[PDB]
């Protein structure tokens, strides 16, 4: 059985880390986990009350991209995201992008799923691989969105 | 008797934590913000629990486990807050899915330090993202009770 | 696993307290004349026993049981002696014969408050009169261990 | 299962109570047990450090008749005893004679056994009936003595 702990996802050069939220206290310990898993880039996508810089003063690129609880990612957000991944994995391959949010199994995993699909993983496999590592995965809408999604397919 | 117990062990593989659990409202639990005065300590010892869930700021948000051992040199007045104590030890906290078969939980409990997991089911109703809903606690006792009746 | 446990329950009727007991020297116990200071209290809580035998003035002379609950409003310094506490509650103390079959002890333990009996055999060597020799303690755990292995 | 508690024996008008020892503290509680079981007469037969009067100030006839640890009762002691029983049960029938001693299963039970035999109970039955109520009963010598014993048979 498990704690309230991070969850890493890989393939191919891509490595993600879906996480919990810190309060400002935990925040030194939180940034320690991050550095361990080799993350360069955190993407907030729910709101969090911790005040980031300490994570930035440690040189992790933080991104505040909140979207609606339960929703699929807005169009931009998805564009930014894919575009973000290209540059960040180009910067140093096999590093980690962290995504974090209060639940852990709603919208954060979607970005990740999106990534794998747009990177050639069967939609079905994508959902299963995510649900393997965190169970509960997504909601109907999250899943609708995921099936209906069509890779360009765009990820150099 | 011996035959019931035999049925009980055999039924482990069919029944689940949900059947055996202890709902949240019926568990001894502590508010993180509590202060360890004579009364609350007494309360603790009188609980006859040796491992007590600590929540904030509502019982389903379980943030920490308080072990009895943790109370060792705390002096009532000084009037120490419960969170200073919890913050002395990262005691891990075990979550189990409501679905899990008892025979499995038996094994987990043997294969760990723990004699109590917090029970969770994923929850799909609502617009929001899925979440884990804390149902309450299952203990090693709860599972033994299954067998010795 | 499930088959071992089945063997275990079935073997209850054959094995006895002696097989499962905990010798005296290996039990957490207390001297009646002890004083409940911060250290000994801590010692108590760190024991992770909730029911502790109290002897005087050598471990086989067991005079009283100390329950954790009994410690509820005792303040270290005041430096209360252990016997003043024991003398607040006549908690009963259960003796079991070394001979007794585990299946029987299981029942006793269910059919009472107790999760721990003190083990005794009659002793015939010596000129003196027969006596009961304390061997140590059996607990409900000790019996469960029989089953969940 | 049991505590360290008294043990009552009856038949026919005869009622005995084999007991533990008190320290002087317990002694008020000890005398309370005694009065409960309707005892008139305590027979110490091991030594005890409690100082009796409180038991006598409550009007229980105390008798100090110690004999050797492990031994059978000396001849007098047995004579006194049988003779004691006649008078005490004559005084008020169906009362209780207490016998007490540190063990509980050595010499005290012998007096009782003696009583039942000298009162027409088969030696075998006598030992079994006693061992029923307190197990461990007697030692070889105690038992030798008991079989070899020959009722007059003397108990009005």
């Amino acid at each position: 059985m498990n704690r309230p702990a991070p969850v890493e996802i890989s393939y191919e050069n891509m490595r993600f880390l879906i996480t919990h939220n810190p309060t400002n206290a935990t925040l030194n310990k939180f940034t320690e986990e991050l550095k361990k898993y080799g993350v360069t880039t955190l993407v907030r996508v729910c709101d969090a009350t911790y005040d980031k810089a300490p994570v930035e003063k440690e040189g992790i690129h933080v991104l505040d991209w909140p979207f609606d609880d339960g929703a699929p990612p807005p169009n931009q957000i998805v564009d930014d995201w894919l575009n973000l991944l290209k540059t960040k994995f180009r910067e140093e391959p096999g590093c980690c992008v962290a995504v974090h949010c209060v639940a852990g199994l709603g919208r954060a995993p979607v970005l990740v799923a999106l990534a794998l699909i747009e990177c050639g993983m069967k939609y079905e496999d994508a959902v299963q691989f995510i649900r393997q590592k965190r169970r509960g995965a997504f909601n109907s809408k999250q899943l609708l969105y995921l099936e209906k999604y069509r890779p360009k397919m765009r990820l150099r | 008797g011996p035959l019931n117990m035999i049925q009980g062990v055999l039924e482990l593989r069919c029944r689940t934590v949900e059947d055996v659990l202890t709902p949240l409202e019926d568990c001894f639990m502590l508010d993180a913000s509590t202060v360890l005065d004579f009364g609350v300590l007494a309360s603790i010892m009188q609980s006859g629990h040796t491992r007590i869930p600590v929540y904030e700021e509502e019982r389903s948000n379980i943030v920490d486990m308080l072990y009895l051992k943790d109370l060792a040199f705390v002096d009532p007045e000084d009037c120490t807050p419960l969170s200073t104590i919890t913050r002395f030890y990262n005691h891990p906290l075990h979550f189990v899915f409501n679905d899990t078969k008892l025979d499995a939980v038996l094994e987990e409990f043997k294969r760990g330090k723990s004699h109590l997991a917090i029970v969770q089911k994923v929850n799909n109703e609502g617009e929001g993202d899925p979440f884990y809903e804390v149902l309450g606690l299952v203990t090693l006792e709860d599972v033994i009770e299954e067998i010795i009746r």
